[PDB]
Formats: structure tokens, C-alpha cells, sequence
């Protein structure tokens, strides 16, 4: 993952009450110019989503898992086909099933100590979370100690500051209702937007 | 003798469109193989549409070399013609044909509402069929065990 | 003996617009020889109209002269009165015949959505059934051939 | 061809992502005023649209196809019952293959020098490509040293200069886009204005 | 280089008349964000440019050698590391030098049968020369035919219309004096003017 992350710079975050749901948006938000896609957990039967949307990897889709809490999730989003799981805190035990699986993880943090752990154990691309909090400040401050440290922020991203979080050194960024909230169609334009406001910045 | 014979499936897909019907096609294969526990395997049969499907599914079916078929395609609206006459019949000729057989044929067919071939239409039906394969193989499980319950 | 026989086809075509309807059966017909390579032969016969094609056909299919039959005609609003009654009628019909007989029927029916006999419209119609007749030369060796192997 | 080329004055060339299509875009064009028409070889399935198109050559159609690389591409296009055939570039084995074939060969140029050649192979009818880098003050220029030669430019001809293209000398102009691109409706419309356009000078 | 050409979209090329001016302008390109640098052959003492510039290599500049024209000079420029020879027109000796040495090579062209001579032997990226004469029109006509030919034009190329030559389908594009004349000072800004409008377009 850490080629797609600095290739793409955009992570879609999706929702949904439904299989049929998270395929438009996937597809819309595909076609529109992103290719990183994390399929929230938790969204009904979500690994029918996860292994359905595997048609996708042909076209240049890279398909991963969201909301992970633990490591029967993990290992349902591994059986289905997920690149990549991200939890929404650094966990040891979804850690190491992730690298004996050969998963890329990526754990949640909010302060330098939980960022620490987190390097401590070999991660050195964190999940911020909620971004809403801690900012883009927070960002650039962590860079001074840990200049070696990448983040992907979800929460506090839209297309009106996802200069501002590139700034500040992040290495993507996650979005969620701002780019997949919609009827598809609208799905598919905002993915634009945010795909050609990032490659300006 | 102890019954631990495979059970035999047969899979009927159109070529129009076979990008799309395939997509149905290889997640039932997959799905049957992770439900199944090779109790089940899969044969699959090509045919020029879902218009012939009725003739060649039977003609399988009446073999007895089948235990359940599954019959696909993609039927769309060219935007010449009313494609629903044919739609029509198929699904009538599937239904018909279980009920000739005994052999119970499930249906893959699918109608859209709307299919322009677009970027978005292409994607979002490649991935939509792959559900309809994996909703397949369940349905194939469950309803041949259960027949057998009666 | 070695099987080295022709197989033996029909065409059934009906009169009205017959300049687009024969536009489909030549080159239906070019395309067996194309495709066949003399393993096929084509014999073609007339037809009133769609109507009553799944008689004709099935007599001629129940007479186990030919190995298939292809269906043809174009069946058009008129503008008097609704054409559906009859395209329903006519594609159950060949349906069945081909489900009652064991000889495969292709369809070759067109129910367009539009067409007021137009200059541009004419021309369209006898290209677009020149196409379908090709598709269905290829349609009808590939599933004569794939139910010989069951 | 020759007479052909002399009597219409206009080839359509068609492109298209179906047969269904390449078969409208004819049509159109052809009912529009249009008889010579151009497919290229590399519509998907061109071979059937070339084929499906000779209902049309007993109205008067003239079908043959264009974009053509290879003897084998040609073969195919002898096949469908091409009229003609038409490259990107002069090539010999094609001239060769359509000479021994009886189909008329129409070889691109842009040089005197790549003209000459041409000329010394027997062609005298050449296609110029694209016309939007040479212009009609191209295809001027070359009656002095090649009075003999005839021109059926491709690109850089649309219905505002197609007058310039004949009064610098073109035999016939090939039309793209402006004349066989839209909604079969508009499509008919536009070959109706290219044919009066040419019609009138 | 198929890999370069396509991730930074531009090349720099450098005339000069001494070792030291090579040196600063290479140095200003290289440091205003162009990577891919092309150095004249001709500049008195390529040679030494060329081995000089290897230093560079190490920072993620590519360097290579333009203006070849014969197998002679391609052996220098090899000799000194080039990563890549670009001649002013097709050769089929440089082509086999090249091939045996493993040093890309990048052939010139003007038209259709250029193009195709190109394609015969191998080399699907193709140097357009003079871009002042055939333009972005030239590289887009030339899709049609051949859809798999990539462009690399040099001359006709600015920061005023390099979006056009984009739109058209290049590949990359060559600058010249636009990017690398002036005071080094003035050629850095240049080069982060031209790295921003080919990232915006």
C-alpha cells in the first residue's frame, strides 16, 4: 500500500445500508477518479461487498476494509479479498493478524503516545482520527518528532481544506460523506472534484 | 451405498455481453466451491443467448447427468427493439422446463432497467452480476437439500 | 457409418417487408456457407406472415428433415392497432415448438421499437437484418454443435 | 473508383465504437447525399459492418474501408467486399496485395518525396494526411511538379473551408467528424449541408 | 525510460556553449522540479556534461544525450552514462547501437510513414520534429491509425499551450529555450512554471 498511498493521495470511505448501495457508490466513485476504496465493516454483509467489488481490481481498483475492530473481522476482510484493513485504534492483536496474514494495516491515533506505540510495534502510516479534532496542526506538529511518521486523517477533509491537510504533510487522505454522500451520479462528480483539487495541491 | 456422490451442476451463460455474464458465472463457481465442500461441482456450457437457454438447459436436464442447472444472461435494450418478447419467453421456458424436468433451474437472467454500456454501467454491472453468482450458489445448495427433504 | 451428412436447415420467412426480411435470410445463407463449409445446407420456405411461423415450422421440424429452424420476419406497428398481441403469440409459439420437438428454433422476429418506413429507416432495417442474419449462421452451427455434445 | 471520386466530391469516413453504430452513421449519411463511404478498419467488428453494408450498393452505396496497415487487414476488407482500400501511409505490400486483389488502393503521403513514390508505383490518387498540417496551399503547390497528381485530404476539411480545399485542386475530400459525428438525425443533416456546400463551388 | 516519461511528463532539453553552463542550467532544472534532462550532444564537451551530470543521478534526475546523429556519438554519450540517446530523425544504425548497448533510444519523426518506418523496429515513442510545424493536431490525427503511439515533441512548445499538446495526446514534451534560457535563477522559476502548468493540466 504505501506505493498506492503516495500514487493516489485520496482513500474513499464507504457506507452503506446495502450490497447493492455500496456497489453504486464504489463504482461511481471509481469511475470518477478513485482508486483506493475502504469498505466500512460494518456496512450489511460487507464481505459480500468486499468480494463482489474484487471485479474491479482489473480495471486498477485496490479494494480494502474499514472499521475493524477486531481479528474475526479481519480475518472475514482477508477471506474476502481486502488489501488492506484499517482500524479506528491501534490494536495489538488485529496488528499481528494483519502481518501474519501479509495484510497491510493501518492502525487510529490521536496523540504522540498512541503514535509512538504504533511505531514501536512497526507502523509507520497512522489512521488520524477523528481528524476533526486534532487538524492539520496536528499534522505538521508531529513531524518535528516524528519526521518519519505519515498520516492518513479521516474526518475534517473536504475538498474546501484537503490543501490545507497536504500541507501539513499528510501522506493521503481519507473522505467520507463529502465524497460518497449522493445519487451516484452526484458520487461520481464529487470524486472528480476531489481528485483534480488534490492534483493541484 | 453410502452417499457421498458429488452432486452434478450445470451452468448455461450467453456470449453477449460475456464480460458482465462471466462475472455471475466465475462467483457462483467460487461460491459453490466454499459452500459446497466439493459436495458440488460445476460444468459450464456456453450459448449464443438467453433465447436458446430454454432448449440447451433442457436437453441437459433430461440427460440425468445434472442434479440443478443454472441458466444466465444479460438481456438488454438494444435500443432497436423490444427485447422483452424474448425476456418473455425465456423465463416462461426456464420455468417450464423445471417443471417438465424435475430438475430444478434456477435463473441468472437478469432485465436492467437501464444499460447504456457506459464507464459507470459496465462497472456497476460486473460487479452486481458477481453478487447474483454468490447469491446463486447459496440458492443452489438450499434448495436441492431441500427438495431432497421431502 | 462415418458421419459426413449435411445438415439439413430451414428458413421460414414471412412476405410482409420482405426486402428487409430476405435481407437477413441471404445473408444468413452466405454465412452457413462461410461457416459451414458445405456441412450445412439451406432450404428456405415462405411463410404469410410471424403468425404463422410456429406451425410451419414445427410441421417441417416434426417431418425430422432438418437438424434446425430458423424463424424470420419483421413485425412492425402499423399504427391501426397494437403488433404485441402477435409477437407475444409468435415468440411463445416458437418457444414451444422448439421445446415440443427437440429441434432447436432460432429467432429471427424483430419488434423494433420504431419504424415508418422512412427512407433512413428502410436502410437501416435491411443492414440491421443483414447483421442478424449473420449472427444467426453463427448462432445456429455453434448450437446445433454444442447439443451434439450432451 | 476514379470516376466515383470525380462524381461525388465527398467521402465519408466512419468510425465507431459498434456495429449497430458504424451501421446508423452510414446510413444517415449515405440517405443524407453521401455515397462514397469510408469504414475504418478498426471498428470493432468492421469486417461485419463493411459486409452488412453492401445492402446499400444497390442504392447506389459505395462501401469500402480505410485506416488499413496490413495485407491482412486488407484481405479482410477484399473479403466484406470492400470497394476500396485506404491507408494511413504508403505501403507496398498493401499496393501490391490490392493490385493482384482488383481493389482500388488510395496510399497516404505529406512529402513531394513520399508523392513521388507513389506516383512511381502506379498511384496518382493519393490521400493527404493529415491535411491539417499540409492545407490546401499543399495540395496547390504540387500541380506545378505533379499536375497529374489528385488529392483526397483527410483531416483539416470541414464544411467553412471544404471550397478552399477545391480551389486549391483536391479531387474529392474525405470528411471526419463534422460530417458523420451525432445523432443520426443531425448526422443526415450535416451530409445534407456538405453535399450542397460542395455542390455550390 | 517508459516508466519516466510517463511520471514526470517533461524533458528538459540544454544547449550550451561551455561545461559550466550545462552544468548551472542543468542544476536550475533539475532543482526547479524537471528530472528528465536531455543535454545537447553538441554542447563543446558533452561528454564531460553528461559524466559530470551523473552526480545528479543520485538525487533523482535522469540524464541522458540529445542530437545524436550517428553511432559514434552514441557511443560517447553511452559511454558517459547516458540513460537515453534522442535523434533528429529515425536511424536505423543508431536504433541497433542502441538495442545492443540497452540505452533507450527515441527516434524523430514528421509523418505517417516515419511513424510507421519507427514502428516496424520496435520504438513506439516517438520524438516529433519540428512541433512548430506538425503541432498538437499532428499528434492527435495520428491516434487513429495508431493508437498505441506515444509523442514526445520538441519545439512549438510552451507554457502557453503545453496543455494543448496534453489534450492532443503526448506523452510528455520536450521544452526547449522556454524552460532552459536566462539566468539560472530565472531558469529555476521557469522550471517550477512549467512543472505547475503540466501538473494542473
Amino acid at each position: 500500500m504505501e506505493e498506492l498511498f503516495k500514487k493516489h493521495k485520496i482513500v474513499a470511505v464507504l457506507r452503506a445500508n446495502s450490497v447493492e448501495e455500496a456497489i453504486e457508490k464504489a463504482v461511481a466513485v471509481f469511475a470518477g477518479g478513485v482508486h483506493l476504496i475502504e469498505i466500512t465493516f460494518t456496512v450489511p454483509d460487507a464481505d459480500t461487498v468486499i468480494k463482489a467489488l474484487s471485479v474491479l481490481k482489473e480495471k486498477g481498483a485496490i479494494i480494502g476494509a474499514g472499521t475493524v475492530t477486531s481479528v474475526e473481522q479481519c480475518r472475514k476482510a482477508v477471506e474476502s479479498g481486502a488489501e488492506f484493513i484499517v482500524s479506528p485504534h491501534l490494536d495489538e492483536e488485529i496488528s499481528q493478524f494483519c502481518k501474519e496474514k501479509g495484510v497491510f494495516y493501518m492502525p487510529g491515533v490521536m496523540t504522540p503516545t498512541e503514535l509512538v506505540k504504533a511505531m514501536k510495534l512497526g507502523h509507520d502510516i497512522l489512521k488520524l482520527f477523528p481528524g476533526e479534532v486534532v487538524g492539520p496542526e496536528f499534522v505538521k506538529a508531529m513531524k518535528g518528532p516524528f519526521p518519519n511518521v505519515k498520516f492518513v486523517p479521516t474526518g475534517g477533509v473536504d475538498l474546501d481544506n484537503v490543501c490545507e491537510w497536504f500541507d501539513a504533510g499528510v501522506l493521503a487522505v481519507g473522505v467520507g460523506d463529502a465524497l460518497v454522500e449522493g445519487d451516484p451520479d452526484e458520487v461520481r462528480e464529487k470524486a472528480k472534484e476531489f481528485v483534480e483539487k488534490i492534483r493541484g495541491c | 451405498h453410502k452417499d457421498h456422490e458429488t452432486v452434478r451442476i450445470a451452468v448455461v451463460r450467453a456470449r453477449w455481453h460475456a464480460e458482465i455474464v462471466d462475472a455471475c458465472v466465475s462467483a457462483f463457481e467460487a461460491a459453490m466451491r466454499d459452500i459446497g465442500g466439493d459436495r458440488f461441482a460445476v460444468d459450464v456450457f456456453d450459448v449464443p443467448g438467453a433465447y436458446e437457454i430454454p432448449l440447451h438447459a433442457r436437453t441437459l436436464a433430461e440427460t440425468g447427468r445434472y442434479g440443478a442447472v443454472l441458466g444466465t444472461a444479460f438481456v438488454v435494450n438494444g435500443g432497436i427493439y423490444r427485447h422483452e418478447f424474448v425476456a418473455s419467453a425465456v423465463i416462461n421456458g426456464m420455468m417450464n422446463v423445471q417443471l417438465n424436468t424435475g430438475v430444478p433451474v434456477l435463473s441468472a437472467v437478469l432485465t436492467p432497467h437501464n444499460y447504456d454500456k457506459s464507464k459507470a454501467h459496465t462497472l456497476l454491472f460486473l460487479a452486481l452480476f458477481a453478487v447474483k453468482g454468490m447469491e446463486a450458489a447459496r440458492a443452489c445448495v438450499e434448495i436441492l437439500a431441500a427438495r431432497e427433504k421431502i
